[PDB]
């Protein structure tokens, strides 16, 4: 009787109570930017979070992958991916429409399309495409924004992280900060 | 259907019988 | 052949559902047979369209399989009853001499001893077995109470005192004796032992119950697979027909193992009866193959029985040659084995052929029980022989003297486990004759062998502590427990059964019946009577514990055969699974039809061939099972390696090719 | 591809091994009732204050202690979830859950399943999450580790009647095993980009005009404990694919190592406390062989991927349909097998999106009973049941008596073994059949054909085995699914842990004996192969019809 309730209360306090409070204090003390989401800020206005990703559908900007969230794309309040299997005709419909759209919007590009740009991510708050996908849609952005391919490639290489080990994570471009820097320039 | 419910009834009671027989050294 | 047909009739009688639920897997195939027959009936004559012939075919095959399995069981039971009758079938006719005017009387009515009631008076004379328990009221004799104690020394019952209660069954040796039946024929000592053996029932061997657990487990697994397999397939489209479902159930559940169980049993029975040791079932054979401690009886089990003369021990300067000559010429006329044994010992240990002749003028002086000593008077000599106290009385009465070292030798011969017979010639004790038991004949070396096999050895006897210690040490057993009444036998054997060690047993008298019965493996000898033979599973007319070493070896081999075929059944079953699955799955997704490996003709042909192969497994596995594979000694690791390799590869390959060739037969014959 | 993958699985196992080794030594110290180096006065004062003065427990008392702790936690978490509109730390004034959803969530978290039929971003409120779920994630892991401690003690204590102090085991296992390691990993995630704050949902205007409302609660803490304890219950809907939870590739790798840290170390420790490390190696080799075969299968299957994209126009043809871009198809496949075989439940990619084989292998790893490096505590005693059965059948087929690590295996222990090993597939098959046989459970599907059936099957397989993953297309928030899966998880957990305590109690009284002719070495490649055969055959025989009718039919189509 007594040990059950007692040890329960003690563990409840130390775990539910002490542990997250302690980790939160140390987090916001040592790494404050990260612990609060690591946002991009423009005065009071927050352009967005450096990790979540947004729904860029503008000509000059870079396109990530489609989200397929609950309400509207790249919605962070109802994250989730389209749980469509390969034996579903719906997937063959959606992918067909998407590849038609990308073929149209990008005349100066190959007939092939990086599979990544076509298929939906797992979370829908994906803000990462391999440098190849970003490379495939370079001439659209250059031609649209009156930029040069040289400096545009420099941008793509400047906002692309690498993992320490080369066989755990693929090379990844950051789309949010990339569109921001593009508009800055 | 009648046959389906009767079949599942038979299978259920049979599983009871087999688990009983298992726990025994009859 | 006759026994086989008798067994078939018995098996069809055993069809009775009340007896079907003894084994689980059998009742499963039973109820399956019932379901398919009902479906075949309603479909053929009623509201369910479909192929009635397929249902009737499958139903007949299932019924057939139950018949074959039950037939194997009936064959085992029939062979066991046949050997039981052949070994326990002998003529019996106990007789008693009822008397009138019971002082002595002379109206001897040859009334069967079983028909005697309390208060009735009986007469027994030399050689006639005591008809029933009771008391003595006139006459004094020396009963051979060897079935109660195990000893062979005649004990004096003398009509009034503390030696006045004879026992039914024991033999009388010396002279006449009238008995007063003081027990009812229903409450006799034999009935006490019968009540004990009847009250005791043997349990299943751990190796049996373990296999049973595994079988019921497989049963549950496959039952749940198929029973739930119905609605899964239903969802997709057309539901799997219930007929193929039940057929697949009985094809997949390990039915084969019960028939294989009985097959290995009869296999061991054949080998065992072929080794000059009859049994009651292969169950007892494996239990022999896992013996942990032996419970032996000193008298009638290790020793041949009926101990006879052995070694001479003279007194101070009495010319041992003279002692041997005196003993030889004295015990000449005797006919009991002890007298002839004294004669043989003396005659083969010295040269005295000249003196033995029965034409000489001597008045043979037989035993009297008044002076209590036998002997002879050849010429100016009075040779007498008998107990130490009898000759003490004789000497003290004849104005002589009884030396003390003679008594020292007497005490010694008593301590060595032998009854000492003092000898006299006039008024001078010549010495002692030690009637030691017969010999163990290499049992000490074989007990060392048992120790090498890590099998405990135990003794059971009703002799004095010192005698028991001496004879036990001379036997080489680890320890002993004397004065062990039958209830003590059971107490010890059950307190050891509490540890879980398989106990072995052997013994001859009526007193050893309960212990023999309770033990999972107990052999018997010819010295014992129906009380022996009827209690205990095993029997050995040779009465040589050596054979226990051999029979545990043979039991080892039988276990090995069981294990190997136990691998075959498993492999066969799982092979049936992977060989039949897609062939059955042919109603909803045709892609699974493309998945077939053996390419059977059709799902109907597939399931048909499957159940056919099922019954075939039973029947065609009987011969290879009863044959038995030769075993060679090996280590557990390599034993497993070899077992898996041979039987596993064979089994896993068999059902595939078997169902394939049966499919060839199906296609070329055109049954469907 | 094959070069990037071989390297990925190689370095994974090497690192895990190294960490599991000194850990194994520490858990061995804790199972010799020995206090850890510097904690022996703190422990005295703490136990005296809590009133847990040392006094051993037989198997009945131990079992009752564990079950009592679990039921108390269940009641507390249930009522907490129902009334979360009265408790503090609720920035978005969310209302209290339903009765069916609260029941399913309570049962799931208390039994280490962490099955999610809700959306954490719009359902829970920073307090059910903080003081309701993480507390459970500690107590559940501790209960599992307590049971296997009692089992290992049963194996090493000779002819006794004690099995340790339940409460001291829980207090040691939580305070000095989970909390510090977890806190360390929590600050690590915080550093990588994960989130840890008690702020309100932030307001965000995009570079264009669309309005985002980022959810922002205490995530790093829950992440660290949910992965180190193999719970698998995440803060957001996509439990581990979300960026705030698994931000960089490094964090993903630490998550996998943390997914195995404790079970691998318990195998080592069991190999040490018995004094013979050969036993531990035998166990580790068995599990690792199955693991490598499965990862190879899934990686290969998905690298081939969907063949239709090629014809529609895609440049490459790799099934990158439900997988984050931070990682590749290789890491996504590896993590799928790792979370499925380790009984964690955390998914980094949508499992419904894999090809047929990629859906067959993980599901099949769950069905066998979570024995390949299984759940923390639960997995090792699952594979003790299978090891005991393996010597039971080996000795039976060779014709000798079964003895393991000196102890003597009796019919009684075997009975219990069969009982437990069957209690899991019975729930699986019965639940899936019931669901498929009812319009309600049938309507939750989101994919036609046999794949639709695979959804229901996978759901119940996760529930019964406490895996916690799901194909996620199944809309399982209706009361039917909540009650069905609640019943499955509850009975799976406790139905499989009671017989383990029974077998532990039986073996604690047995005395170890010297070698004989019925003693086959259980270390070496002959018992390793014997055991793999046992597990795989048991599983295949029990699930071939479902599998044939589900993912395989989808595949061949
Ligand atoms: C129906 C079954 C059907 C059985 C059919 C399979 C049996 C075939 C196995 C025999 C090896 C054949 C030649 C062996 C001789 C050649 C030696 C060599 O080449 O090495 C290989 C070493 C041998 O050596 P060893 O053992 O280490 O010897 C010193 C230690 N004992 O096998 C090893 O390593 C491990 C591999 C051994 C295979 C066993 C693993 C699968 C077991 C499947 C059965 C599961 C149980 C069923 C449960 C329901
Ligand atoms: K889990
Ligand atoms: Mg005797």
């Amino acid at each position: 009787l007594r040990p059950a309730l007692s040890t329960f209360i003690f563990l409840l306090l130390i775990t539910g109570g002490v542990y997250p409070l302690l980790t939160t204090v140390l987090g916001q003390w040592w790494f404050p930017w990260q612990a609060n989401g690591s946002l991009i800020r423009e005065g009071d206005t927050v352009r967005g979070s450096a990790l979540i990703g947004q729904n860029f559908t503008g000509n000059g900007y870079f396109h990530g992958r489609p989200s397929a969230t609950a309400e509207m794309p790249y919605n962070p309040q109802a994250s989730g991916g389209s749980n469509l299997a390969v034996s579903n005709p719906e997937l063959d419909k959606l992918i067909a429409a998407r590849v038609a759209a990308l073929r149209a919007a990008n005349p100066d590009a190959s007939a092939s399309v990086p599979v990544e740009l076509v298929t939906a991510s797992a979370s829908g708050l994906d803000n990462n495409i391999t440098p190849q996908a970003a490379a495939w849609q370079i001439p659209r952005v250059a031609k649209a924004r009156n930029l040069s391919v040289e400096q545009l490639t420099q941008l793509i290489a400047k906002y692309s992280q690498q993992p320490l080990v080369k066989y755990i994570g693929q090379p990844v471009v950051n789309i949010v900060e990339l569109n921001l820097a593009l508009d800055k320039l | 259907s009648a046959g389906v419910i009767t079949g599942v009834l038979l299978v259920f009671l049979l599983l009871g019988y087999l688990v009983y027989a298992l726990i025994n050294a009859e | 052949p006759t026994l086989v047909v008798q067994a078939l009739k018995e098996a069809v009688k055993k069809l009775n559902p009340q007896a079907q639920w003894r084994n689980p897997v059998m009742f499963i195939v039973w109820i399956g047979s019932l379901l398919t027959t009902c479906i075949s009936i309603a479909m053929a004559s009623g509201a369910m369209p479909g192929n009635a012939l397929f249902s009737a075919a499958i139903s007949g095959w299932l019924w057939i399989t139950v018949l074959f399995a039950n037939f194997a069981e009936a064959l085992a039971e029939g062979r066991s009853k046949a050997q039981a009758n052949s070994l326990k079938g002998v003529k019996k006719t106990a007789f008693a001499r009822k008397l009138r005017e019971p002082k002595y009387g002379a109206a001897a009515d040859k009334v069967p001893a079983d028909q005697l009631r309390k208060g009735d008076i009986v007469l027994v004379e030399a050689g006639d077995i005591i008809p029933c328990d009771g008391e003595v009221i006139e006459g004094g004799a020396s009963v051979d109470e060897s079935a109660i104690t195990g000893e062979a020394a005649p004990v004096i019952r003398e009509s009034g005192g503390d030696f006045a209660s004879v026992t039914g069954g024991t033999r009388i040796l010396s002279d006449w004796l009238v008995i007063e039946c003081s027990v009812n024929p229903g409450e006799t000592f034999l009935d006490r032992m019968i009540a004990m053996v009847e009250g005791a029932q043997r349990r299943k061997t751990p190796n049996e119950i373990a296999l049973t657990i595994l079988l019921i487990a497989l049963t549950i697994v496959f039952l749940l697979a198929t029973a739930t397999l119905w609605p899964f397939s239903a969802w997709g489209g057309n539901a799997v027909s219930v007929t193929v479902l039940v057929a697949l159930l009985v094809c997949l559940i390990p039915t084969t193992i019960g028939g294989l169980l009985s097959a290995i049993g009869v296999a061991g029975m054949s080998r065992m009866l072929g080794a000059n040791v009859i049994a009651t079932s292969g169950r007892a054979v494996e239990a022999a193959g896992d013996v942990d401690v032996l419970l032996l009886d000193k008298t009638g089990t290790i020793t041949l029985g009926n101990r006879q003369a052995s070694e001479f021990i003279p007194a101070q300067g009495v010319d041992e040659k003279t002692l041997a000559d005196a003993a030889q010429l004295a015990s000449l006329a005797d006919e009991t084995p002890e007298g002839r044994s004294i004669v043989i010992l003396a005659k083969q240990r010295f040269n005295l052929r000249e003196r033995d002749v029965q034409s000489l003028h001597a008045t043979f002086v037989p035993f009297t029980a008044q002076s209590r000593m036998s002997g002879i008077n050849i010429d100016n000599r009075m040779i007498r022989k008998g107990s130490v106290d009898a000759i003490r009385r004789h000497v003290e009465a004849n104005g002589g003297h009884f030396p003390t070292d003679v008594d020292q030798k007497v005490d010694q011969v008593a301590r060595q486990g032998a009854t000492p017979l003092v000898v006299v010639e006039g008024s001078r004790v010549l010495g002692v004759i030690a009637l030691k038991d017969i010999v163990k004949g290499g049992i000490k070396e074989r007990f060392a062998q048992l120790r090498k096999m890590g099998i405990k050895t135990v003794m059971i006897t009703g002799d004095n502590r010192l005698t028991a210690a001496a004879i036990a040490a001379e036997a080489g057993v680890d320890d002993f427990l004397a004065e062990a009444t039958p209830e003590a036998k059971l107490a010890l054997i059950r307190q050891y059964q509490a540890e879980g060690r398989l106990v072995a047993m052997t013994g001859d008298g009526t007193n050893d019946a309960p212990a023999l019965a309770q033990a999972d493996v107990a052999v018997a000898m010819n010295s014992g009577t129906q009380a022996a033979k009827e209690a205990g599973n095993m029997v050995d007319l040779d009465s040589n514990p050596t054979k226990l070493i051999e029979v545990v070896h043979i039991g080892k081999q039988m276990l090995m055969t069981r294990g190997s075929l136990t691998t075959f059944s498993i492999a066969n079953d799982v092979a049936k699974y992977f060989a039949i699955i897609p062939a059955a799955f042919a109603a909803t997704y045709p892609q699974l039809n493309a998945l077939n490996i053996m390419c059977l003709h059709s799902p109907d042909s597939a399931i048909l061939s499957a159940v056919i192969f099922n019954a075939l497994i039973i029947v065609f596995l009987i011969p290879l099972a009863l044959k038995g594979v030769s075993y060679k000694p090996l280590t557990a690791s390599a034993m497993l390696r070899r077992n898996l390799w041979i039987y596993g590869l064979g089994g896993l390959l068999v059902p595939f090719i078997g169902i394939k060739v049966i499919d060839l037969l199906l296609t070329v014959c055109g049954l469907v | 591809m094959a070069a990037q993958g071989f390297l990925l699985i190689a370095t994974f196992l090497l690192v895990l091994m190294v960490l599991a080794r000194p850990l194994g030594s520490g858990l061995a110290r804790l199972i010799n009732d020995i206090p850890l180096p510097g904690t022996t006065g703190v422990e005295r004062v703490l136990f005296r204050a809590l009133g847990v003065s040392d006094r051993e427990m037989n198997w009945k008392q131990y079992l009752c202690a564990i079950l009592g702790l679990n039921m108390l936690g269940l009641a507390v978490l249930f009522f907490m979830l129902l009334g979360q509109h009265y408790l503090p730390l609720n920035p978005q004034q969310l209302p209290g859950l339903s009765w069916d959803l609260a029941l399913n969530t309570a049962v799931s978290f208390v039994t280490n399943t962490n099955w999610r039929s809700y959306s954490g971003e719009t359902t829970l409120s920073y307090f059910s999450q903080m003081a309701g779920l993480t507390v459970q994630n500690f107590l559940s892991a501790a209960s599992g580790i307590a049971v296997i401690f009692a089992l290992i003690r049963a194996f090493t204590r000779q002819s006794m009647s004690t099995l340790g102090n339940a409460w001291v085991d829980l207090l040691r296992i939580t305070l000095w095993v989970l909390v510090p390691v977890a806190l360390l990993i929590a600050l690590f995630f915080i550093q990588q980009g994960a989130l840890q704050n008690f702020l309100p949902y932030q307001a965000v205007n995009t570079v264009e005009g669309a309005q985002q409302l980022l959810p922002m609660g205490p995530v790093a803490s829950q992440e660290a404990i949910k992965m180190l304890g193999t719970n698998g219950g995440g803060f957001f809907n996509a439990n581990s694919s979300h960026p705030f939870e698994n931000p960089t590739a490094l964090t993903n790798f630490v998550q996998m190592l943390a997914i195995f840290l404790i079970p691998t170390a318990l195998c080592f420790a069991f190999g040490e406390v018995m004094g013979d490390r050969r036993q531990g190696r035998m166990l580790l080799w068995a599990m690792s062989v199955i693991f490598v075969i499965c990862v190879g299968v899934v990686m290969w299957a998905e690298v081939q991927g969907n063949p239709h994209l090629l014809a529609l126009g895609t440049d490459s043809s790799i099934n990158m349909e439900g997988k984050e871009s931070r990682f590749g198809v290789l890491v996504s496949s590896l993590f799928a097998v790792v979370t499925t075989a380790a009984s964690c439940g955390a998914v980094i990619a949508m499992h419904d999106s894999f090809t047929a084989l990629g859906g067959m292998v993980p599901m099949w790893l769950m069905q066998i009973g979570e024995v390949v490096f299984g759940g923390v505590g639960s997995g090792l005693y699952g594979m003790m049941l299978f090891v005991l059965l393996a010597v039971f059948i080996a000795g039976l087929m060779i014709g000798r008596t079964p003895e393991y690590l000196g102890k003597k295996i009796d019919v009684r222990e075997m009975k219990l073994t069969a009982l437990a090993i069957l209690v899991t597939p019975t729930l699986v098959l019965m639940g899936a059949a019931l669901a498929m046989m009812t319009d309600a459970g049938r309507s939750a599907m989101l994919n036609p054909g046999p794949h639709g059936f695979s959804e229901v099957l996978y759901a119940v397989s996760s529930a019964a085995n406490n895996n916690g993953s799901a194909f996620a297309g199944l809309s399982a928030n209706s009361p039917f699914w909540n009650c069905l899966l609640a019943f499955c998880m509850f009975v799976g957990r406790f139905g499989v842990i009671i017989p383990v305590m029974a077998i532990a109690g039986s073996l604690v009284s047995k005395k170890s004996q010297a070698a004989s002719s019925g003693t086959l070495p259980t270390h070496g490649p002959l018992f390793v192969g014997l055991l793999i055969g046992t597990v795989l055959l048991v599983g295949a025989l029990t699930f071939i019809p479902a599998l044939a009718l589900g993912p395989v039919a989808e595949y061949l189509s």
